[PDB]
């Protein structure tokens, strides 16, 4: 009903919110990791499309 | 199941967008106080040029070729662009899959993935293995560890330190036997017996050009010898800078060892190397215009105790006639500058140092107890002024090491806690350090050492009694 | 009873000393590159690839690929542990643990062989009567050695040379590849009128440069509704930032030890208690339901139970239970059928909440258990005369978990409904795992 | 494995002598010193007994102890008469007699005996106003046995304060108090004499 | 039956390449690890003892001098053992900090194993000479070494009285 | 039986190269 939502909002207001600097730092770190993995995967796929198309004939 | 583009209208757009997204960023990304001194030592050009050469960074050749080739391919692709019911295709040239170049590109990719990857991986592996934590080569630290003795202080520390590895790369080639005889004769002759007794034998015993040259040069530097060769000073003032880092490494090693005398010895040799004084000589040579003659004339003809800076400055106006007499000793215009620069050195005089556990009255055994030591910087996140020693290329921020050991056994109690800042010509300060109390019960007796590098003669040794009960 | 199999089994050597952080990161990166370059290599006995993909809803969760060397690389590693934990719970010394590990690896390799056999014999690569007498066993040994090398790499990465496990990295790298390929894809799809690009940024640039009207070019680049566009990328980025910001909610409880006085501390309880479990297990359940629905609709084409359970059509489930369980396609299909959207909302919310609240009891993080654990470690509440640990702990943890489950479920729903590229399950499984590994690394060397 | 050094034994001497070649003067003098020490050990072993093996260090022959105690007693009762020349002469003679003994015996006995003899000779030199010799003898005595001795530290500090060098006296008494009761009282009294 | 032999031949080629590379890499690693510079300088007393034995074989020499040489060798060996036991703890504590390379630990383990083999060999050679002459060797060795270094320190401290007297007479 | 960490990497590389070698050998056999 509504008691669950009230308890959840109370727990949320009891929690502490992170600042701007720590959030920016963690976002930059996770973005660096994500972009690294994505660039590696994209380069691997782009270099294996033509090689595969040549190999399998 | 793909249909490549052979007429050339789709791969240029893709390659242009990609290389542009790369090159735009690659191009946009590649487009504290000092103490007052009115004295300049001899050979100023050499030391200043060495100081300027110490630091150097271009960071331009790494990105220039990338940016220019990116802009070249951008121009080529935009030129090719300006020149000119369900199927999927790829925006890639047709010649890549043509039967002519197929085996060629296959072998190219095979060779690349088989050679460039393992080679660069092994290069990075063997490139990040030789350097240790203290910015010294693993061979140097390994060679210096075996040279550790039980109780060596003063003299033998220089011998155990002159077995580094940077001297190999510094004077490699015919640079070893250039002025070996000259430097060795000068060092072994001009220095008296009170500055080297058996180190002469230890120097003569070794048979190796590089190490013997390194040791002779280090002694010539640490004794302010001023050899006449205009080419050897440029390497002497560099051997000093190398010896400083080797001293850091040797301090780390001696701290790893559980002994007390090598600790004080390494700290004293770091105090001496950062300056130009000799280990065991009068610490009065920290002043700018002082020479062996005047320090021999101020502290007596032949004395076993060396007048420190405090006891020298605390004398009445008799030094005015005893030091700067005029016949070749000094001049008033120089003595005034010497005093005006001596009245600005950091001396730490502690006043209260008591144990205190966080949130309790009496220290309970096996508890995390911290000591507060509050002194006051009185000359005889705030940064202190840099070192005053003008006889080394780099500028050293004066640090402080605080540790404490016991007396019943000649061994250290807790590891030291190094810091370099205060909380700001004097005002009260505060310094903290936390460690673990002993497990059992019974009051102990400790002594803390305020040993500080970058200067010689500023040491505070007080005894503190620990309390513990339940 | 499994002693003689011990010396035969190959196993990586133990590290001499504690390896640094940079070398560990290098080992992890090299193993990941090897896994990727192996997964992007085709088999040899492939003759007929035009066939409906079986267990197609398991590729994302198992991080595999069809028709490549990594068809079944991941299944044995997870399956061995999943069965051995159960047999140990149903029913020590190192001399028994070595035998346990050897039996686990033996079960893994024999299951790999069996799965390769059932894959080649079912007709995935063609009718075995027409492939060849020796080509079948060639494919068998090739897939078996692929599984063996991948499990050996996993064992190496887990023995200590790696920063964590390999399962999470393998699940995250495929999702990240699929989410970054959707942006700069070079593949062009000509459905008439002139071929366009599949990649979002490439499509924007091409439409802006070659079409005679810039207004129509931008109106096409945005809201394509048929192919990935820039708005979907922006929605994905917004969901990413929201999840990153929301992960950093922790309730610090004051605690000070009692075995050694003075030492303070804190015991955080994150809003995302049991971070990635209620999403992973729920997605696995949905995938299993979809697979069973497809397999039972293929055989029993005409029946009432198959009609009510799930009907498929070009696949896409429609007019069935699985159709209700399936997320809406886009915002248009969301506004067409409101009742389906509402029932999906409520199902996923309640399911995530209940799953988190029942998994917190089995994972071992229950208040009744962690309170006893902290009491045995010696920690006591640091409150002002409030010496009651279990009360506050049982008042904080269960509500926190039962709210975080619903919160992450609603986040996944919003991501899948707003139009974010890739399934929201993949986005969450990537973000949570990368964040966990980042904090593990930052708590290790720098 | 090993490096063959060309040796040559000399009959009727029982002392091996190196023949001229390790093509290095340093190695030559090193092996010469080692050979001299080996000949000394051989002389000691041939003077030990008709057998050649050294006896275990658990039992101790009391003849040396009796002789050194008699010498110490007669030296002390001669010094108590008032003269000091013959006193320090007998002290040095007893020191030589003690040091000239083999090394395979327990080191604690010889260490304590040398400690006592050096302390007595340092006190005798203090009675003769000879400050450097007394100070160096006290330093030798305290280096021999640091713990359980306080008169050594006291005599050293007193000799220092008498001859000057107040900083070394401060450090000496500081280390004495750190190691450490009549000894503590004497140390405090001498430190107060700064 | 090429269908039966082709995959078996392929897997055989693969496992053979794996095995030969493993053997080659193991041989190379062993040859590189067994080519490290020794830890401590070359033993001299053991060399003198072996040369005395060789001179005895290639010939007359008494037997007491052999016992003296063996005693000196045992003293040197026990000094080496004390040094290595002192250095073990410091090296183990320092290895974790990373300020020391990795080859030093391997050199240390090699030196420890060499010292173990050497002490076993010397105790065997000693037990060969005289009845129950094993542990008394090492007791005598440690006692002799301690007494010798103590005597050396004492002579060194005693050899400064001349300079002290000269300094006092100069200041007087 | 234990194995060095570099051996598994060289085995992965040799396997990756053996796959493409088998493919190109089959292609050569088919072309002729």
């Amino acid at each position: 009903p509504r008691d669950f939502l009230k308890d959840g909002m109370q727990f949320i207001h009891k929690c502490q919110k992170p600042d701007r600097k720590e959030f920016k730092k963690v976002c930059q770190a996770v973005a660096i990791g994500f972009v690294a993995m994505g660039a590696i995967g994209y380069i691997v796929k782009l270099v294996h499309i033509p090689i595969n198309n040549i190999l399998v004939a | 199941e793909y249909n490549y583009d052979e007429n050339g209208q789709f791969f240029p757009f893709f390659v242009l967008t990609l290389t542009g997204l790369v090159t735009l960023p690659l191009t946009y990304s590649l487009l504290a106080p000092r103490i007052k001194s009115d004295f300049k030592p001899q050979h100023d050009d050499i030391i200043q040029n060495q100081k300027r050469k110490r630091l150097r960074k271009e960071r331009r050749v790494k990105r220039a070729i990338a940016v220019v080739v990116g802009w070249a391919i951008i121009g080529y692709m935009v030129y090719l662009i300006i020149v000119t019911s369900y199927s999927i295709g790829i925006a890639l040239p047709k010649l890549i899959i043509e039967e002519g170049s197929g085996k060629y590109v296959l072998m190219l990719y095979a060779s690349l993935l088989g050679i460039l990857l393992p080679y660069i991986v092994g290069r990075w592996w063997y490139g990040s293995q030789r350097y240790t934590r203290e910015k010294v080569l693993a061979a140097s630290a390994g060679n210096m560890f075996r040279e550790y003795e039980g109780t060596m202080i003063g003299g033998p520390i220089v011998n155990a330190l002159s077995t580094g590895e940077e001297y190999k790369e510094m004077l490699s080639g015919p640079k070893a036997e250039e002025g070996l005889a000259k430097v060795e004769k000068k060092v072994l002759a001009l220095d008296e017996k009170i500055l080297s007794a058996k180190d002469r034998e230890v120097l003569r015993k070794i048979d190796n050009p590089v190490r013997r040259k390194a040791l002779a040069l280090l002694w010539a530097y640490l004794n302010r010898i001023d050899l006449e060769d205009p080419v050897l000073n440029e390497e002497k003032y560099e051997a000093g800078s190398i010896a400083l880092s080797l001293t850091e490494s040797f301090t780390a090693i001696a701290l790893a060892f559980g002994n007390l005398i090598p600790i004080i010895g390494a700290y004293r040799i770091s105090q001496c190397i950062v300056q130009a004084i000799s280990p065991g000589s009068s610490p009065l040579l920290q002043l700018p215009y002082f020479t062996p003659k005047v320090v021999e004339s101020v502290e007596g003809a032949d004395v076993k105790t060396h007048l420190s800076v405090q006891k020298y400055l605390d004398m009445p106006e008799e030094r005015r006639r005893s030091l700067t007499v005029g016949p070749g000793l000094l001049t008033e215009d120089q003595y005034n500058s010497a005093i005006a620069v001596a009245k600005q050195l950091p001396l730490f005089a502690i006043s209260k140092a008591f144990f205190k556990v966080a949130g309790e009255r009496v220290v309970t055994p096996s508890s995390l107890v911290q000591l507060v030591i509050k002194g006051r910087i009185i000359p005889p996140r705030v940064q202190p002024p840099l070192a005053h020693a003008p006889y080394l290329p780099r500028d050293h921020p004066p640090r402080w090491h605080i540790f404490l050991a016991d007396a019943k056994q000649g061994k250290i109690a807790v590891p030291p806690f190094t810091f370099t800042t205060f909380d700001k010509t004097f005002n009260m300060q505060t310094l903290r350090m936390q460690f673990q109390a002993p497990p059992q019960v019974g009051n102990f007796s400790f002594v803390l050492h305020m040993i500080s590098d970058s200067y010689m003669g500023f040491d505070v040794k007080q005894e503190i009694t620990l309390q513990v009960e339940d | 009873l499994i002693k003689p199999f011990t010396p035969l089994l190959p196993e990586v050597a133990a590290p001499e000393t504690k390896v640094p952080f940079n070398q560990k990161l290098m080992w992890t990166g090299l193993t990941l590159l090897i896994f990727l370059v192996m997964s992007q290599m085709p088999l040899y006995g492939i003759v007929s690839s035009d066939t409906s993909d079986p267990l197609y809803w398991l590729r994302m969760m198992l991080a595999s690929n069809r028709g490549t060397l990594m068809e079944l690389g991941i299944t044995p590693i997870i399956s061995s542990g999943m069965v051995f934990q159960l047999l140990a719970g149903t029913h020590d010394l190192k001399t028994d643990r070595e035998l346990y590990q050897t039996a686990q690896k033996l079960f893994a390799i024999i299951l790999s062989f069996g799965q390769a056999c059932v894959h080649v014999l079912t007709g995935l690569y063609g009718q075995p009567s027409d492939l060849g007498a020796g080509i079948c066993v060639l494919l068998i040994v090739q897939l078996v050695v692929a599984g063996l090398v991948v499990i050996l790499l996993d064992e190496l990465l887990q023995k200590g040379y790696g920063l964590g496990s390999g399962i999470s990295l393998f699940i995250a790298t495929n999702i990240c590849e699929s989410i970054v390929w959707k942006a700069f894809s070079p593949t062009t799809i000509n459905t008439g009128r002139g071929p366009e690009f599949e990649g979002a940024i490439i499509a924007l640039f091409h439409l802006l440069l070659t079409w005679p009207d810039k207004q129509r070019a931008l109106r096409e680049a945005f809201y394509r509704q048929s192919l990935p566009n820039i708005m979907n990328l922006l929605a994905t980025l917004l969901v990413f930032a929201a999840v990153i910001y929301l992960q950093g909610f922790r309730v610090e409880i004051p605690v000070k030890s009692a075995r050694q006085r003075g030492v303070r501390g804190s015991y955080p309880v994150r809003l995302f208690y049991t971070s990635n479990m209620p999403i992973m297990l729920q997605s696995a359940l949905c995938s299993n339901v979809f697979l069973i629905s497809q397999m039972l609709y293929s055989r029993f084409s005409d029946n009432l139970l198959v009609r009510l359970l799930g009907v498929w059509e070009p696949l896409h489930a429609a007019s069935g239970i699985a159709y209700y369980m399936s997320p809406p396609l886009n915002f248009k299909e969301a506004l067409l059928d409101p009742v389906h959207t509402v029932v999906y909302i409520t199902f996923m919310l309640v399911a995530c909440a209940l799953f988190s609240k029942t998994w917190i009891e089995v994972s071992g993080s229950s208040p009744r258990d962690v309170a006893k654990q902290l009491k045995d470690q010696g920690l006591v509440m640091a409150g002002h005369r409030e010496q009651s640990m279990y009360k506050e702990l049982k008042r904080v943890i269960p509500t926190a978990a039962a709210f975080g489950g619903a919160c992450i479920g609603a986040l996944s729903v919003a991501s899948d409904l707003l139009g974010a590229l890739g399934s929201g399950t993949g986005i969450l499984l990537a973000v949570t795992i990368i964040y966990g590994y980042f904090e593990m690394a930052a708590r290790e060397g720098d | 494995t090993y490096t063959h050094y060309p040796l040559h034994l000399d009959p009727s001497s029982k002392a091996v002598s190196l023949a001229t070649t390790g093509q290095t003067p340093a190695q030559t003098e090193a092996v010469e010193a080692e050979l001299q020490q080996l000949n000394a050990l051989h002389r000691s072993l041939i003077s030990l007994d008709p057998p050649n093996v050294p006896p275990p260090p658990l039992p101790i022959n009391p003849k040396r102890s009796a002789q050194i105690t008699k010498l110490k007693e007669t030296a002390n009762t001669a010094y108590k008469r008032g003269n000091h020349g013959e006193a320090v002469r007998l002290y040095s003679y007893a020191i030589e007699m003690a040091a000239g003994r083999p090394g395979w015996e327990p080191v604690n006995l010889a260490r304590e005996e040398l400690s006592g003899l050096y302390a007595n000779r340092a006190q005798a030199h203090m009675a003769q106003q000879m400050w450097p010799e007394g100070w160096v003898d006290a330093k030798c005595s305290v280096e021999s046995k640091p713990v359980g001795n306080a008169k050594g530290w006291w005599r050293g500090g007193k000799c220092l304060v008498e001859m000057g060098r107040y900083d070394e006296a401060r450090a000496w008494i500081e280390q004495a108090l750190g190691i450490e009761s009549d000894g503590g009282k004497e140390l405090a009294a001498l430190l107060e004499e700064i | 039956w090429l269908t039966l032999v082709v995959p078996f031949a392929y897997l055989g080629v693969l496992i053979g390449c794996l095995a030969t590379f493993s053997s080659l890499y193991r041989r190379r690693k062993a040859a590189k690890a067994a080519s490290l510079e020794p830890w401590f300088p070359p033993h001299l007393q053991r060399d003198i003892y072996h040369s005395l034995l060789h001179l005895d074989q290639q010939q007359r020499v008494p037997e007491t001098v052999l016992k003296a040489a063996l005693l000196r060798r045992a003293a040197e060996d026990i000094k080496r053992v004390m040094a290595i036991r002192e250095q073990k703890q410091a090296l183990a504590l320092l290895l974790q900090r990373g300020s020391v390379g990795d080859e030093l630990w391997q050199r240390f383990l090699r030196a420890e194993k060499e010292m173990e083999d050497e002490v076993r060999d010397v105790v065997a050679e000693a037990n060969s000479y005289a009845p129950n002459w094993g542990q008394v060797i090492f007791q005598s060795a440690r006692e002799m070494d301690a007494n010798a270094t103590y005597r050396a320190r004492m002579e060194e401290y005693q050899a400064t009285v001349a300079e002290e007297r000269a300094w006092w007479d100069k200041k007087r | 039986l234990r194995v060095d960490p570099v051996v598994v990497l060289v085995l992965s590389l040799c396997f990756i190269f053996s796959v493409v070698g088998l493919h190109v050998i089959a292609k050569i056999t088919r072309k002729f």
